[PDB]
């Protein structure tokens, strides 16, 4: 009959937290395609994105 | 030639029974847009074929002969794109029925009729 | 997709403009989030009335490149160079004249002004980027090798149950050119019938 | 203008894919409803007085 709740600087940690695995993956994918447009290739981009 | 699209918009919404509303207004705007589209797509070829060193009357014939296929291509593509709004029933289907019949009736008469007619309006010799 | 496959009669080429259809409406979703316009039924209404107006500038350029590859035996790498230099003034023209039917409707007030919006912006953004997706990439991906040189069977009989389709089609073009010749022959009743149909309109 | 892309197709494919997955992640961050704010704004004052 007694609930618990979060306030203050921790309250956002209750909502959608660190999206760092998302932003890393999308940010590596967009640069992988951007320098592919620079190179006019696909496998030569791999040699500099790894 | 925008009357030659809105006459079919009018007769389609009359024989369907749906009345004039905001959807009929945006339908007549888009049907005069597509009427202008499939008219200028051959009148520009008639213009360049005349102004490359030909007369006005043979250039229109050569342009419509060379361009009849993409006109009917765009027309049948559009009509099969906007038929599933007219044939659908269910949730929110009244707005789809109001927006579909006007554009199908405008488009079929902008296609099947004006292809004879924008050459006749182009070869008006007062446009010299 | 399948009706333009029935027109083009080539499975390796008919997906060339229908991969141009998912690249644009998602792009219009790039515009609405840039303008705060939320997804409603009117935006989807605009897109389903705009997909027929959408792929036209791509089907005319693939029609021109297959025409210049059927009439002349050129490779597509230079056939695209010959085509896009001669039809550059039309595919931008239909988009610029189709944007202008929906630009002045967005500035009107009232409760019908906001319902005229989401019928304006989702079409003018589409036709604003349909012209660039028509001029930037589909000549390139039609020009690589995706239209191979196919001679011998130029569609005069073409075989199969679909082989009489173009056989009826060029006969209809012959009837059409004979009809427009008879139209420009007399031209006397063909203005009074225009006056009586606008008077009926 | 063209002629910069028929010789460079990967640039065109990258532009296509970046506008695709620029819209495709942006669909997941805007709301969906049936209709926009079609109704006019209205303010209502209200009192109750028993008896």
């Amino acid at each position: 009959g007694v609930g618990y709740s979060w306030t203050g600087l921790s309250y956002e940690e209750r909502l959608s937290g660190s999206q760092a695995p998302a932003l890393y993956a999308l940010s590596l994918l967009v640069v992988f395609l951007c320098l592919a447009a620079l190179y006019e290739s696909w496998s030569i981009p791999f040699s500099v994105m790894l | 030639v925008v009357p030659l699209g809105v006459i079919g918009a009018l007769l389609a919404t009359s024989m369907r029974g749906l009345s004039n509303d905001v959807f009929f207004q945006v339908g007549l705007l888009t049907t005069i847009g597509l009427s202008a589209k499939n008219a200028i797509l051959i009148v520009e070829f008639a213009k360049e074929l005349h102004e490359q060193g030909k007369g006005i009357v043979e250039a229109a014939i050569e342009a419509c002969r060379m361009r009849l296929r993409p006109i009917v291509m765009t027309s049948l593509a559009f009509i099969l794109g906007v038929v599933p709004l007219a044939i659908s029933t269910g949730a929110g289907s009244g707005s789809q029925h109001a927006i579909g019949t006007g554009v199908i009736g405008g488009m079929v008469t902008a296609t099947v009729l004006a292809i004879f007619w924008v050459p006749l309006f182009y070869v008006a010799v007062s446009t010299l | 997709f399948l009706v333009m496959y029935l027109f083009l009669q080539n499975f390796r080429a008919t997906l060339i403009p229908t991969i141009a259809v998912p690249v644009v409406l998602l792009g219009t979703f790039g515009v609405l989030a840039a303008f705060g316009f939320s997804i409603n039924t009117l935006t989807m209404f605009g897109m389903v009335l705009a997909i027929g107006l959408l792929v036209d500038d791509a089907i005319v350029v693939v029609e021109n490149v297959e025409r210049v590859m059927a009439e002349e035996g050129l490779s597509p790498r230079e056939a695209a160079r010959k085509s896009m230099g001669q039809i550059q003034g039309a595919l931008v023209g239909i988009a610029m004249v189709l944007s202008a039917v929906f630009l002045p409707m967005a500035f009107f007030g009232g409760s019908t002004g906001v319902i005229y919006r989401q019928f304006s912006i989702t079409i003018v953004s589409a036709m604003a980027l349909s012209v660039i997706v028509a001029l930037i990439l589909t000549p390139a991906l039609c020009a690589t090798m995706l239209k191979p040189i196919e001679k011998g069977d130029h569609g005069e009989h073409k075989g199969g149950f679909f082989g009489w389709f173009n056989r009826m089609f060029l006969s209809t073009t012959h009837g059409y050119e004979r009809g427009v010749a008879s139209i420009l022959k007399h031209r006397a009743p063909y203005l009074l019938i225009y006056v009586v149909i606008v008077a009926g309109m | 203008m063209s002629k910069f892309f028929i010789d460079r197709p990967i640039f065109a494919w990258v532009i296509a894919l970046v506008i695709m997955l620029a819209g495709g992640l942006s669909i997941l961050s805007l709301p969906v409803n049936q209709y926009p704010a079609i109704a006019p704004p209205a303010i209502a004052v209200q009192v109750s007085y028993p008896g």
